[PDB]
Formats: structure tokens, C-alpha cells, sequence
């Protein structure tokens, strides 16, 4: 006979011991462990929701991948991705490039946990979470490879984030800062909790949905199984939060949760939000990336934070009133610089388009609309050459995002400047220059893409040049995704 | 335009069509892009430090780190597989071996060997696990990396044996303490001292390299000949063959982290100066590994000779590998 | 050369915009009309193009040369429709 | 270390020992071994072409249903049987109504086989075709189980054979002849050889593609993974057969082999031909039913008698030249009959399909065309009423199938009746009523529909009467698969 | 128009939703149908006479044997996800018994042992594979014939193992004449004769209910006792303990036929009169058991022991199920 | 009544028709006719029908009875168009 998981799963975990031949400091080094002040004691309270052993996880996850790559294998031949909406392909491709390597980083970000942390039950945790974010990394480069063959742009899947393309910049920025020279306890707040709980849980679920509804079954399947793994070690965060509140930290706590979640959610506006606004067919969006955010993000971010007694973020408001205008900030920004991305990028402003915007967000065309116009009546009458840029966008210095917002009548765009050790800084909102500010020495030296154009450092010193400075090409350079196609309807 | 090709741009250039795990274990690391400053922040932040120190200036050096291939080819998904059987068998041979009442059967002596030289080990695989995830996260390429993360889930997978085995003989032997004293007797007894000490140090060693032949070249081939060949071994003949099977199928995986420590010796030999980086570590370390094996065969019966064929066999290792 | 970002009336998003030292803030603004006006802001031949500084306010006379105004480099303006 | 395969498997079957307690005869029986005089010894020599172990088998066959659950449980919400092609989702359920609990019924065939084979191989490589045609059988009850809800056709997956409907009589005709009632030596000969190596294991290759190319991945998946199996039993009756041929038993052998191959035509014509001629759309159909019979079924059983030492059959140029009528006799037969049959059948004689008719079988129109001339006028007329029989039709003594031919301008019906000991049987061919007489006593006092109806065994004794007899109610009984779309095309 | 149902129309009239096991194995024999004429042909074909005689008019009766549920529940997609972690186990076993030479320190008295009283059995087992496979084809409904088409499969299995572990025993003892003995020592060795007069017997009782009885109520137990229980009992004493756990995992299977045995005859019990059939049957059967029983065990070390506990213990089986 | 099998000229199956005893070759043409002329066989006012013996050909007089011409009950016969 076998013995009940419960009758012997503390023994698991049961590894923490008193240093003698070296200290624990020395063991446990503050600034990779993150234990501030609290001790090893009190850091085994650490007690995981989630439970589960390494007979039960190499069992389980053997058949999700059997199951994963037998579906793939099944539609191979199928080519779906051929027949598939342009809009959903550059899903995809956006997908694949901007976050292959970032989940392999992921399993670095664990096994940060997993040597410096001082629970347990973390540790434990953390090292079951490394191989999550491996299969992750893997599992999202095997499936793009199946079409290199039939664009360059599947290739980016794993060169995007080796180059210095805006985008990758920007995520590279969120993700080290989040996870990768963070100390243990901070990654598992800033990550887990604040990033995956708090966003791509959800996210992956809808995607997953999406994939569906668009049918693409290889994809939909590959997002569901992954989003069941981060289900279960996403969970470290919130252990390691009621550890420090229960003690003299809950101001650091707060902090690290306010910086993680408005990150999390600058990134989420330029990759997520304009996806399915603009990319998803009109017939196939349930709802909108606004409704989304509110019935699925936010509730549970203030039910979170009730439950652990913290507080909502001081930028809450804010947060909930840029809802209706920074995601179509960022997508007319991608858009109008689609030569600069890697994937070609829908327009998504038709008639029928258009009044879906102004049903969902009141108030569009008379602002949003406006700039749309503009760029229709050119493509109308002969003159593409204005519906693309001869000069680089404001880079905000702490999301690297463009610094746009509410254009046309209604027109509000802001640039939240800082002066800092004689040189000046630019912030698209109130809370990315506060990030800055709590916390300079993590930012200080650092240079978005415009600060290196202005410094020399990409040369030729023009448009051509600064593409080749990003290694992006004809071929992999983004255009209209439905190739103007939905320019016909305006005569 | 740029034209589609077959394989990844890093892979455009190779004779034969790319497997499976070159797809997904090459070139993954982006920190390894700008030495100057890894991380996309400030240049000056801790962990900017850190990978600059430990990684970056490590003394054990190579052109290209991102060329190194796990003889055996792990990837996630082959790794599952591979275990999911093995474990099919030790848990078979747990399930079993309850049944028949083979733990009734043990005698008191050796019940209480099982207290001070088996069940404490649940720290010292735990201390190997934490050895080589560090190995994971500093290593120079993707691959060295990934070989370092199966090995650290291998441990982990003793460490867990060990847990569910020492609850079934708290189970029949509630008096001996299994369960409770593992700590003191691991912090405490002479035994395990010496082990104690190497892994301890062997814990601090942030360069990876020398984190890669204090935990991998010499600390692990100690601790598993002592541990799973020598007790494993003398299991046999007290008639503990359920320690004797478990210790043998736990040798597999150690065979395994040989396999690719030993490929990756061999990388780092093709340039000059890299022995030497190599032997200067072993130098420092191997003391505290005989040491360790010393305190711990000593005190098991016929102590002298497990003491002989532990350090023997724990050399061999790294003879085999030129050293 | 110096550069400016550039945050004009009506559109969406700051943008980087070289100027010269030299120029006023009439010629400024020209610099900077061209990457918004026709692209995705809708010209106003009825109106005036007045430089402002961004963070404090201050509007620049017409005629005021950028070397005059002192500013930082990069220094974000308003460009906005006046009389 | 593991031992080769090569090392131990002769040992797996060196199972043959010399009865003591009880005769050889005793313990293998003849009618149930058909040993036919060949001694013990000389059946030994067996051996198999394609061998497995026990761990192997359970290891592989894990893996193929892990696959096949996994993809229909992927794509089962997406419910692709609701908006695929009428004549796709009627092909699936004439599909799993005829074959499910056929395939369950060969696992008694094999274990006819495992038990009385004097080949101490053949018993074992039985053993897993019996694991093969289970596995069958409830893998091909448990996916269309998915579609009850749908439609109570698809409860005839379960039903159809445990009914006196006309098809399903004309099934156990043909399968309880060739396995259920034939001893061990027969059945791997008129089974394994005849029907699977010589009719199914191609179909379900050309089955498997078709579903691929009417997107119905979840089905496509399923005849792979089946096609899989029998490609692997079904290599019993060629060494049984060169025994037989290696001794002296040729004439049996040939004899068998001539009345299987027959009557897998014979049902073959009827489940099959109608399918990719008329059922599948025009535009996904790669070759005609003609051509795929001779590009992968003629060839190969020339090709195989060859090896043998075995001659063509004496009906081989009749049967050759039959594969430009028969089928469309069987065609129109369960066409004009519909509502006998659980599923509804296609018309496919629209103008586009009547040309690829014409095309792929020169001097259809002529013939055929004519039939289908009058039901379309009739249709167009409204008078669909002469669309439908007040009559049945003669039923063959042999397959159980109705006697139909060439008809219009190069009319050529005819039927090869019989009388013995006082009955007058009917035959739809010369081969039909040759499989009855070289051996009467199998068939002598078995009656068909049509036998059964005149002799008062339905009752009442009309068209409503013959319908409950064979358990037909509206809501199964079959119509014209498209609704009579393609009547529209003809003004 | 006839509205679709939830469940396959047989068992629309469940309070619970059906089970896949349910779905997928029940009421799907068609023979039954028309027990005047079971096959679509003349109804005085040999095969129509052979179902009529011992499948139609056994004297165990049950108005609806279609009732029958599996108590493992057993598919053929369970069956191999169960059997495929057992043979991982098993597998792992010969595997790294192998690795640490097991065979070569089997003492020169038990390997004799093994030639007379282990290898031959590949005889006795493909005898039950032939034996169950019977049952399969000739029970009256399709969740009896299940059960006989899983327990042949492990009948296979059974013999499979010996197959392979008699070609180990030759390699290191090939004098012995392992592999090719086994035929003379089943059909002459008096140790196996009972065995062999008992399933050769057994082999042609063709009454479905006989044939259930004769094989899985009395010559099963009779075998499982002797050979697996006793057999291994006595390999593990004299350090075999391969032998000794591979006969414990087949135990394994043992006891699941009996599980399923156990079920049938308590359905058959809700009928009056079978009770008193089922006990005629063992009751005519059971003295060539105690046979074969004694002519084993009594060739066995502490033989009279090994006879008056397997006797015992196959009883006990039977008793039970209430006989 | 009396069963017999009809094979219509240019249809393309033999069936089941009923016919009486008494019934003539003319009558059991119609009778056959019915389940096969404007059903899947264009008719023919220009031709008579006739009834043969499938099997040994014979063909038999429109005025003749069915009681007459022998048959074996189910027997086969051909109805053609003639003159
Ligand atoms: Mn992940
Ligand atoms: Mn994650
Ligand atoms: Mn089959
Ligand atoms: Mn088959």
C-alpha cells in the first residue's frame, strides 16, 4: 500500500537548518534572499495552497505534453495557420516573439526562489515552477518552428528578444526589473502574485478562448495547458505577502505591489489591449478590453488585496479612467510605426469597427476617431507616404512605452517630466515617474531607444538606420495587417 | 525581403536538420547579449554586479558557451518521460514492499543505522538541490543551464523518497524518531559533519564555475558513493533490499549528472589554461570531500574499507574526465 | 541642432522633432506641424501655431529664437492652434 | 540491462505440448481448429512477420488511445459535426452503426483463433488481435456516444445491428460467414488476409484522409490510430496460408480465399463505392471509387496470390469489369430506398457530379443517368412521392443485397436464380450464387428479407409493417442527405 | 419524429449519467438475439449447434447475464494505462536486478530448483491464456466476455515474464538446458502432472458455465497458490528476490480475476438453483485440484506445508463467494 | 395471389410484385409497370409490354394467365417493350 500525500508532505519541506561552518548571511545573502529582518523561524509559516510531489508532477505534466503534441501533431498538415485571419496570425507572432525567452527567463526567476528563499515550502515550490517556465520556454519555440517556412517574422520567436527592437526593449525592461535582479521575496510578490495571478492567469484563459473562437485548436490547447501549470505556481506570492504584513513590512509589501502591477499593466496595454479591440474579428469579440480588465482584473486585484490587508494602489482611479483611452494609444502608435515591429498590425477602424469602438468606449471617434480620419482620407486619396513616420515617437523612461493619450476634441496627452542629476527623464503617466523616483538607482543610468538615438550610439543616424539598429528587415518589417482592405468602404 | 528559411537563423548553417532539443535548448539567454550591462536597467544595480562577477569574469572561459549539447539530449518533455517510468518502478517497489511487510522484517540494529545514516539525508539532497539550481541560474549558456535544471528536479526527487520513506518507518518504529530527529542529528553527529562543512562552503562558491566543480566534480560524486553506493550497498547485506533497489535506481540519476558535467569538462578542455582553473578547484575542494567521506564511512561498519572504495571510486570520476 | 519633444494639439502622441538653435518659435512649430498636421491632425489655416513650454506653461513669443529660451534639451512643447 | 527481443521471443510462443489426459482432437476440436491433417509440427513453422510483446503492446497502444482521447476531447466543444457537410456526417453514421459492434464481434474471431490454433504463434499474435478489434469496438462507440444529443441516428452506432434492418442483415451476413462461424484456420485466412489486409487496411487510409479533407480532425485521428492495429493483426493468414499451400491444401486455400474476397466486394460495393462517388463533395474527391480499387486493392491481391503460390480468382475479369456498374446499382438501390436505411443518403447527380460521372465512368448518363433523369424531372414536377418505393426489392441469397445492374439504353439486369431441394433462391451475380452452392448446407434454410416477407413473418404484411420490422421510425429514416438542394439547378 | 437522448437508448432509463465503462461495454453481443439461430446463416451449421449447446443451454442460468458489471470496471484504455505502470515496474525490475548481477549469486540448489519447478510454468500460463480466452468467446454477454478478454491478456503477460527470465537464467547457467527443457519437464516431471491432467481436463469442459467455474473458481486459485504464493514464498527465503516480487505483481492480476469471478457468482446467486450447479461443477472439479495441489507442492522443500496452506488458501477463495 | 420477381427493361433492379393467379401477361405487365415506368423508366406508348421467363427466355402470351404459364412462385420475369 501507499501513503496518503498528507501523512508525509511536511517531511517535503522539512529542509531548513543552522548554518555552523559558514553564516547565514553568507548562506542566505540579503540582496538575493530578501529575508529583511524577518527570521528563518518566521519564514516557515510559509505554508503553499497549492500542494504537490515529484511522483504526482512528472506523472501529470507527462500527460499534458502528450496530449499538447499530439493535438499539434494532428493539424500539422491541416495548415490552418494558412486560411487563418491576418489579424490572428500577428496575434500569434506577436505572441510567440515577445514572450518565448521571457518564459525561459522565468525559469531563472525561479530558481532564484528556489536557492534564496528561506521557506521552505517556497523553495520547494519555486524549483516545481522552474520546470513550468522551462516546458513554457520550450513548449513556445517547438510549436512557432512548425512555420519558419512560411514567414521570417515565426523566426523572431526566438531572435525578439536578442534585439533591440522597441518592443523587445520594453519588455526586457518589465520583465528583468520584475523578476530577473530582484531578491527572492520580491520576485515572488512582484511575479507570481502581482504579474501571473494577477494578469496572465486570466489572460491565458481568454486567450485560450480566442484561439478557439478563431480555430486554431493547435494554439488553444497549447495556451490551456500552459495556463493550468501557471495556475499552480503562481501561488507563491501570496504566502510570502501575509509573511510580511503578519510582521513590521507591510509599507514594503504595498510598494512592491503598487511598482508590479502598474508595470505589469503598462506592458499589458501595448499587447494585449489592442489585440482584442483591434485584431480580433468584430464578429468574434465578446467583450471589450475594458470590460475584460474590470470583470476579470480588477475585482480581483482589490478582493487580493482585501484578504491580505493591503490597501488599493494610490494611482487605483487613475488606473481605472486610463482603461478608456492608453490601449488605443498604443495600438495607433504600433500601427502608424508598423514598420518597426515584427508583425504586421490591423488597422481595425472600418465602419462597422468603428462604431463598436464608440459603443464600447463613448466618446472614440470624437477623440480617437478624429487621428483615424485623417489617415483614412490619405490612404483614400493616394498619400500612404503620411500614414507612416519620419520620426521616432517620445519613449517613456521607465514602461520604454510611446507617451500618448486621448487625442482629437477631447485632447489630453501629458509627458510627466523629471529633471534628475542634470538630465531629463520623460514619463507617460503620474506612476511610472513615481516607479522612477522610489526607487532611482534602478533606473538611473538606463537608455530607452531615443536617449541612444540622441546620444550617437545608433548610426546612420536616421529612419534606415535606426531599423537596422533594431535588426529588423523588409520581410519581417510589420505592415496593415488586412493589407488595406478595409480602405474600400470609404469610397 | 528576407526569404523564410528551414530552422531558426542560429541554427541557419548546420548539415543536418536540426532535433528537437537543439530547437528548443540553444541559445536562450539574453543577459549573456550585453556583458557591460546584462539586465535592461541601471548597469550599476546588485544583480548587474553579480552576473558581471560570477559569470561574466569567471576565470573558466570559452568562446562560445552557447555551443555546449547535453549528451543526452534532455528536454522537458523527454525528461517526463523518462522519470514518470523510473518513478512507476520506485513507487512500484514502495507499494509492494509495503504489502509484504518488508520494514516488520528489519532488526533493531539496523533500524537505528537507518536513523543516523539514512533519513538525515533529506538535508543533505535538499543541499544539492539548492547546489545546483544556483548552477542553473548563473550559468553561461542555455544548455549548461537546462542540464543543471533536470538535475536540480532529480534531487529534489530523492529528497522526496527520502520524506515518504522516513514516514513508513516512523509508521512501524514511532520510538526511534524518525521524522523528528533528522535536524539535530544532521547539525550534531560527527558523522555528518564533514559532509556539512564541504556542502556549506560548497553553498557560498558564487562563481560558476568553480560552483559547477564544487557541487558537480566534487561534492556530488562524494556524497554519492558514500551515500548511495557504500550505505546502499551495506543495505543489501543487512537485508534492506528496498534501500538497496532505491539507492541503485537514485545511482541513475547520478550517472546522468556525470554524463554532462563530464561533456562539459570536455568543452572547456579544448581551451588552453582551462584544466589548470579546473584542477586548481578540484585542489581546494577535494580536502573537505575526503574529509566528509572520512566522518561518514568511518562511523558505518567496517568503516575502513567504505572509506577506501568511496575515495577511490569519487576520484575516478574525474580521472575519467582528464580532470 | 537641438531637439525638442514635440506634443502637438490635437494628436496623440509626443514625438522627437530637431530644430535648430536658431529658428524661432514660429519656425519651431513648422518643424513640428509636419509630422502631425495631414497625418493625423487636421490643419486650421484659420488659426496661429504657438509654442508653449510644457511643464510650467510659459508661452514663447512668435518671433523668439530657441537659443533665447533657454530650455533643456529635449524639453517637451505644446504646440498649440491659436490667434 | 534489458535482453534484445531478438534473444527471448521465440520462447513467448514455444507453447505446443503433447496431450495426454484428453486427445489432440479433444482439445482442438476440428470444426473449431481446421487443422485440416496438417500435423502440430508442421503448423509450428508459423511465423509471424510482424512480432510484439506483451510490455510493448500495452506501452505503444497507452500512447495511440492518450493521442485519440486528447484530440477528440480538444475539438469536442468546437462541434464540427454541426456545420460539416451532410454527406460527411451521413458517411460517419452508416460508418459506425455498420462497424462498431462488427469490430467488437472480430474480438471473438481472434479469440477463436488465440484458443484453436495449432500454431503456437498465430495464438498468440491472436491474443492481441483480440485486444485490437476490443479496443476498436469501444473506441468507435465512445466517440460518436458524443453525438446522441444530436441526432437518434447516431444511437444506431449501438443499435444498428442488434436490428432486421436490411443493411444490418446483409453485415452479419457477411461477417458471421468470414469470422463467427468458421473455425481458426478459415477465419485467419477469409479475415485477416481476405478482408483486412486485402480491403480495410487501404480504406481506412483513403478513410482517414477524406475526414482530414472534410475537417473532422477528431475522426481522422480515430481511423489513423485504428488503421494502426490492423495493419499489425491482420498478417495472420498469410503464413496459415502458405501451410496450407506448402502442404496439400491449395484448393482449400484458393477456395476460401475466392468466396472471401467475393463477398468483401459484395459488401464492399455497397458501403463504400456510394460513399466517394455521390457522398463526398465533388470538389474533395481525389479518384473515383474505380480507381481507387484498382490502384490499392487489385494490384495488391494479385501482387499477394502471386507470392503465394495462389491463382486469381475465376471471377477476377467479371469482378474487374463490375467496377463500372455494381456500386451504382447499390447507390441508387439505398437512394430510392432512403427511409430504410439510419442515415441519409446523397443524391450527388447534380450537373457538376453528373459529369465527373460521365468523366470517371464513360457511358454513365447513357445508362444510370437515365434512371436519375426521370427522379429528377419527377422532383421538379413535384412528385416526389414517385421518388420512393411501395415495393421492395429482390434481396440476393448470398450478400443479402438487392440484384440491381447496368440500366437504361445499355440495359443489362439479370439474375442467376437457383432452385434447391424445392426453393427458388435469387443471386445478384454468378460468383453469389457459386459461394452457395460449393456449400449449401451453410446457407440452405436462411432467409432474407424478402423471403421472410412473403412467407407472413412481417406483419402487418405493407410498407409501415416492413419499417417496425426492422425497427425504423421517422427521425432515423433516411431522406435525401442535402434536402433536395440539388433539385434547384434543374429550373 | 423520434427525439434524441442523453444516453444510448438501452440505458436511457439510468438515475445516473452512464459511465464511460457502461458506454462502451455493455449489450453488444447480437448472437444472443435469436437463440434459435445466434449466427445470420443456416441455423444447422456446426458453430449455430455449438453456441445453442454450451452457451444457450447451460445449466446457470439468469434472465439478463447483460446485467454484469465489471466490479474493476475495466476498458480496454484503462486496462493498458494500469498494465503499462505495472510492466514499468516489473520492467524496471529485470533492468536493474540485472544491473547489480542477481542471477549470478542464485546458489547452484535453487537454480535447479527454478529449471524444474519455475521455468515450466510458461506451459500452465499460455494453458490459462488458452483457458480464459474460451470463456471470451462462448459467455453470454459482452461485460462477462471483457472480464475473460483482460484476464487473457494477463495470462499472456504471466507467460511473457517467464519467457523472458528463463533466456536470463540460460545465459548464466547454460548447462542448466533452461529454454529448452520446459516441454519434457511439463509432460513427464510428476511434479506437473496433476497441473497438466487438471487444465487439460479443464480445456475442454465447453459449457460457458463450466468452463468459468473449472478455470477461474478452481484451477486459478489452484495454480495462483501453488505457484505464484508458495513458489515465491519460498524464492524470497532462498534469496531470489526477483522471483519472489515478480510473483507477488502477478498476484496482482490473480486477485483481480478473482474479483470479477467473485461478482459473477454473486449475480448468478440472485437465481435460484445455481448456487447448487456452481457447487456440483466444483465439486467434480476440485479432487483434480487437491491433485495437482499436492503433486507440486509435495516435490517442494517443507512440501507437506506448502500442500496444507495452498489447499487452505484456494479454498478459502470459494468460500468467499458463498461457493 | 402469387409473388414474382420484376426485372423492367431499363430500370436497374429486380423486385418484388405481387400478381394474381389469374391475372394475364398483360395484367401482370401493368402491374409491374407501376413500380417502375415514371419512377426511374420514361414510358413507352408506342410499344407494348411483354412478360418472359427470365431463365430459360420463353416468352408467353399477353392474354395468357398466370395460373397457366406454370411459374415457380418468385420467379423471375422480364417485362419489355415491344410491338
Ligand atoms: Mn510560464
Ligand atoms: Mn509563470
Ligand atoms: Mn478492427
Ligand atoms: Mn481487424
Amino acid at each position: 500500500s501507499m501513503l496518503k500525500r498528507e501523512d508525509w508532505y511536511d517531511l517535503t519541506r522539512t529542509t531548513n537548518w543552522t548554518p555552523k561552518y559558514v553564516t547565514e548571511n553568507e548562506l542566505f545573502p540579503e540582496e538575493m534572499s530578501g529575508a529583511r529582518g524577518i527570521s528563518m523561524e518566521a519564514w516557515e509559516k510559509y505554508d503553499e495552497p497549492y500542494k504537490i510531489t515529484y511522483p504526482e508532477y512528472v506523472s501529470i505534466q507527462r500527460e499534458k505534453d502528450s496530449g499538447a503534441y499530439s493535438i499539434k501533431a494532428a493539424l500539422e498538415r491541416d495548415g490552418f495557420v494558412d486560411r487563418a485571419d491576418p489579424g490572428w496570425v500577428s496575434t500569434m507572432q506577436l505572441h510567440f516573439g515577445a514572450i518565448a525567452l521571457e518564459e525561459y527567463a522565468a525559469s531563472t526567476a525561479e530558481a532564484r526562489m528556489a536557492r534564496f528563499a528561506k521557506a521552505p515550502g517556497n523553495r520547494n515550490m519555486a524549483t516545481f515552477g522552474m520546470m513550468d517556465e522551462n516546458r513554457h520556454g520550450q513548449i513556445q519555440l517547438y510549436f512557432p518552428y512548425a512555420n519558419v517556412k512560411r514567414s521570417r517574422k515565426w523566426d523572431w520567436a526566438h531572435k525578439a528578444i536578442h534585439t533591440n527592437e522597441w518592443a523587445a526593449i520594453a519588455a526586457r525592461s518589465f520583465f528583468d526589473d520584475m523578476m530577473m535582479t530582484r531578491d527572492s521575496v520580491a520576485v515572488s510578490i512582484m511575479l507570481t502574485f502581482a504579474f501571473e495571478t494577477g494578469f496572465t492567469n486570466m489572460q491565458f484563459l481568454g486567450l485560450a478562448a480566442d484561439a478557439a473562437e478563431a480555430g486554431d485548436h493547435t494554439f488553444a490547447s497549447l495556451i490551456s495547458s500552459i495556463q493550468t501549470d501557471e495556475s499552480r505556481h503562481a501561488q507563491q506570492g501570496g504566502p510570502s505577502l501575509k509573511i510580511l504584513v503578519e510582521n513590521g513590512k507591510k509599507d514594503e509589501a504595498q510598494q512592491m505591489v503598487d511598482v508590479a502591477i502598474w508595470r505589469s499593466w503598462k506592458l499589458f496595454s501595448v499587447l494585449t489591449g489592442p489585440i482584442m479591440d483591434y485584431y480580433t474579428p468584430l464578429e468574434s469579440r465578446n467583450q471589450s478590453f475594458k470590460e475584460f480588465m474590470l470583470e476579470w482584473i480588477v475585482a480581483q486585484f482589490e478582493r487580493q488585496l482585501l484578504d491580505l490587508g493591503l490597501d488599493k494602489p494610490w494611482y487605483w482611479d487613475q488606473f481605472m479612467q486610463d482603461l478608456d483611452e492608453t490601449h488605443h494609444g498604443m495600438h495607433l502608435g504600433v500601427w502608424y510605426w508598423r514598420p518597426t515591429v515584427w508583425w504586421d498590425p490591423a488597422a481595425g477602424v472600418s465602419p462597422e469597427e468603428r462604431e463598436w469602438l464608440e459603443e464600447k468606449y463613448p466618446g472614440w471617434n470624437d477623440t480617437w476617431g478624429q487621428c483615424w480620419d485623417v489617415i483614412t482620407d490619405n490612404l483614400v486619396n493616394g498619400k500612404p507616404e503620411l500614414t507612416v513616420p519620419e520620426t521616432l515617437p517620445t519613449i517613456c523612461n521607465m514602461c520604454n512605452l510611446p507617451i500618448a493619450h486621448t487625442p482629437g476634441n477631447k485632447w489630453n496627452v501629458k509627458d510627466y517630466q523629471l529633471e534628475y542629476e542634470g538630465r531629463l527623464y520623460h514619463f507617460g503617466s503620474e506612476a511610472d515617474r513615481w516607479c522612477f523616483q522610489i526607487d532611482p538607482e534602478r533606473y538611473k543610468n538606463h537608455t530607452n531607444l531615443v536617449d541612444r538615438f540622441l546620444k550617437g550610439e545608433i548610426q546612420p543616424a536616421d529612419l534606415a538606420g535606426a531599423l537596422m539598429y533594431m535588426s529588423l528587415e523588409p520581410g519581417v518589417m510589420g505592415d496593415d495587417a488586412h493589407d488595406y482592405e478595409w480602405v474600400k468602404a470609404y469610397q | 525581403a528576407l526569404k523564410p528559411l528551414k530552422t531558426w537563423s542560429h541554427l541557419a548553417g548546420n548539415r543536418r536538420r536540426p532535433s528537437e532539443y537543439e530547437v528548443v535548448s540553444t541559445n536562450l539567454h539574453y543577459f549573456t547579449d550585453n556583458p557591460e550591462r546584462p539586465w535592461e536597467l541601471d548597469s550599476n544595480l546588485p544583480m548587474q554586479t553579480w552576473y558581471k562577477k560570477y559569470c561574466f569574469d569567471s576565470p573558466l572561459k570559452h568562446d562560445d558557451w552557447n555551443a555546449f549539447r547535453d549528451p543526452d539530449q534532455l528536454v522537458y518533455r523527454t525528461y517526463n518521460l523518462l522519470q514518470d517510468g523510473q518513478e512507476s518502478y520506485v513507487q512500484g517497489l514502495f507499494d509492494q514492499l509495503n504489502d509484504r511487510g518488508h520494514d516488520q522484517m528489519l532488526t533493531r540494529e539496523w533500524v537505528e543505522t537507518l536513523a543516523r545514516f539514512y533519513t538525515p539525508a533529506r538535508y543533505l539532497f535538499h543541499a544539492l538541490q539548492m547546489g545546483s539550481v544556483y548552477i542553473h541560474q548563473i550559468a553561461p549558456a542555455s544548455t549548461i543551464t537546462n542540464c543543471a535544471t533536470y538535475e536540480t528536479a532529480d534531487h529534489l526527487r530523492w529528497l522526496t523518497h527520502t520524506a515518504y520513506r522516513t514516514r513508513e518507518l516512523a509508521n512501524c518504529y514511532p520510538d526511534v524518531g524518525f521524522g523528528k530527529r533528522e535536524r539535530d542529528v544532521w547539525e550534531n553527529d560527527p558523522a555528518w559533519q564533514g559532509f556539512r562543512e564541504l556542502i556549506e562552503k560548497a553553498l557560498i562558491a558564487w562563481d560558476w564555475g568553480e560552483a559547477f566543480t564544487a557541487i558537480n566534480l566534487v561534492t556530488k560524486p562524494a556524497v554519492e558513493e558514500a551515500l548511495l553506493q557504500q550505505l546502499g550497498s551495506l543495505a543489501q547485506s543487512e537485508g534492506d533490499t528496498l534501500l538497496g533497489l532505491l539507492a541503485q535506481a537514485q545511482k541513475r540519476d547520478a550517472e546522468r549528472h556525470r554524463r554532462w558535467s563530464s561533456a562539459l569538462v570536455k568543452m572547456a578542455l579544448e581551451k588552453e589554461g582551462n584544466r589548470e582553473v579546473l584542477q586548481k578547484w578540484v585542489a581546494k575542494w577535494e580536502p573537505l570531500a575526503d574529509k566528509a567521506i572520512e566522518a561518514y564511512c568511518s562511523a558505518l561498519p567496517d568503516g575502513e574499507n567504505a572509506i577506501v572504495e568511496a575515495k577511490s571510486a569519487s576520484r575516478y570520476v574525474r580521472q575519467m574526465m582528464g580532470l | 541642432t537641438f531637439p525638442i519633444m514635440s506634443n502637438f494639439e490635437r494628436d496623440f502622441v509626443i514625438q522627437l522633432v530637431p530644430v535648430d538653435t536658431e529658428d524661432t518659435m514660429d519656425q519651431v512649430a513648422e518643424k513640428c506641424a509636419y509630422h502631425s498636421i495631414n497625418r493625423r491632425v487636421h490643419p486650421q489655416p484659420e488659426k496661429i501655431l504657438r509654442v508653449r513650454r510644457h511643464e510650467d506653461g510659459t508661452l514663447f513669443p512668435r518671433g523668439m529664437i530657441v537659443s533665447d529660451a533657454g530650455l533643456r534639451p529635449t524639453e517637451t512643447l505644446d504646440i498649440i492652434f491659436m490667434d
